[PDB]
């Protein structure tokens, strides 16, 4: 049996904006995890949650 | 000061002192009324607001 590709018409996006203090982003980002995105963010900048 | 404004014409010092009671406390209770949020996520980090 075959794969499948998801094909969503909204493709990949993202937009990640800094805040300018403390290290704070913000992440807006077309995903069905925000908790998972704020982990592997926090982890990639050595930041707590 | 006394002192000094026996020996000088032109130029005075002065001295006071007052007391202060300052009252604190608002028309109401509900007035006074106060909430807070607070989260704590999984690496233990918490914001408050």
């Amino acid at each position: 049996m075959g794969g499948q590709e998801h094909f969503y018409m909204e493709t990949q996006s993202m937009l990640v904006v800094p805040k300018g203090e403390d290290q704070e982003m913000d992440v807006y980002v077309s995903t069905q995890f925000p908790k998972y995105i704020q982990d592997i963010v926090a982890s990639t900048l050595k930041l707590p949650a | 000061v006394e002192k000094f404004n026996a020996e000088n014409y032109w130029k005075k010092k002065g001295l006071a002192m007052v007391p202060l009671k300052f009252p604190v406390g608002l028309g109401s209770r509900a007035a006074g009324q106060a909430a807070a949020l607070v989260h704590i996520y999984l690496d233990g980090s918490v914001l408050v607001t």
